[PDB]
């Protein structure tokens, strides 16, 4: 659900996954670049399944480099000798400081990974369950970093002559 | 290239290409800028088209002093 556990061994399997993906992308660059251009066109100007994919993770290779920097940050953080607890904003602040990853592209990580796996036509999906777990972590920690808030508006702007107050429960405050 | 090399190259580039989302009048222009930054980092990291890339960085840095 909204919980994710990442073990050191899981991250080792993610590193294996990224190795595989990188070799596949190099092969496709040598054999069939059109598939990559088609994915790019879909991401920047076409069908997805709101906000545009951030320009830092549009191409397959830029996104793979992004995932390597994320993985390396997370591996670094796990070299503790005692329990550590911190807020999502502190984790993201360390991420930005150490490997230059910002919160917004993190939001897109799971979808971008699903697109990349579909584009490389990788048939088996369980093969990449560790990397997907990392992508999910990236999305959850970025999306829900500031927790939730309740906003009560005394009336709806659409119908300003009636008393139709609105309660909003959502992220980002 | 190691990830450590990629990161140091990226930090150097971002010291020059240091604009944030609120520095662009439109999201489209911001995202194009982000993709341009990726192209520069990739070139410097993989030693590709180095002269034209560092030429580009010098021009950008002069225009954004
Ligand atoms: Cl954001």
């Amino acid at each position: 659900s909204m919980s994710v556990n990442l073990t050191r061994r899981t991250l080792d399997r993610c590193q294996g996954n990224l190795e595989t993906l990188q070799k596949t992308v190099l092969r496709i660059k040598e054999t069939d670049e059109q598939r990559l251009r088609d994915e790019y066109r879909r991401l920047v100007e076409g069908l997805r399944e709101q906000e545009a994919v951030p320009g830092s993770i549009r191409t397959a290779e830029h996104f793979l480099g992004f995932l390597r920097r994320l993985l390396e940050y997370v591996k670094w953080r796990l070299r503790v000798q005692h329990v550590v607890q911190e807020s999502p904003p502190a984790f993201l602040s360390g991420l930005a400081q150490r490997v230059c990853i910002q919160r917004k592209p993190l939001r897109f990580c799971a979808e971008r990974l699903r697109s990349l796996l579909h584009t490389l036509e990788i048939t088996d999906l369980a093969d990449f369950s560790p990397l997907t777990l990392l992508a999910n972590f990236a999305t959850l920690v970025s999306t829900y970093a500031k927790g939730f808030t309740i906003i009560i508006e005394p009336f709806d702007d659409r119908t300003p002559t009636i008393a139709n107050p609105i309660l909003h429960f959502s992220c980002m405050d | 290239p190691t990830v450590d090399k990629e990161v140091e190259i990226r930090k150097k580039v971002l010291k020059i290409y240091n604009k944030r989302e609120e520095d662009f009048p439109s999201l489209r222009e911001y995202n194009d800028f982000l993709e341009e930054v990726e192209e520069i980092v990739f070139n410097l990291t993989n030693n590709v088209d180095l002269d034209n890339t560092k030429k580009k960085m010098e021009i950008y840095q002069k225009e954004n002093k």
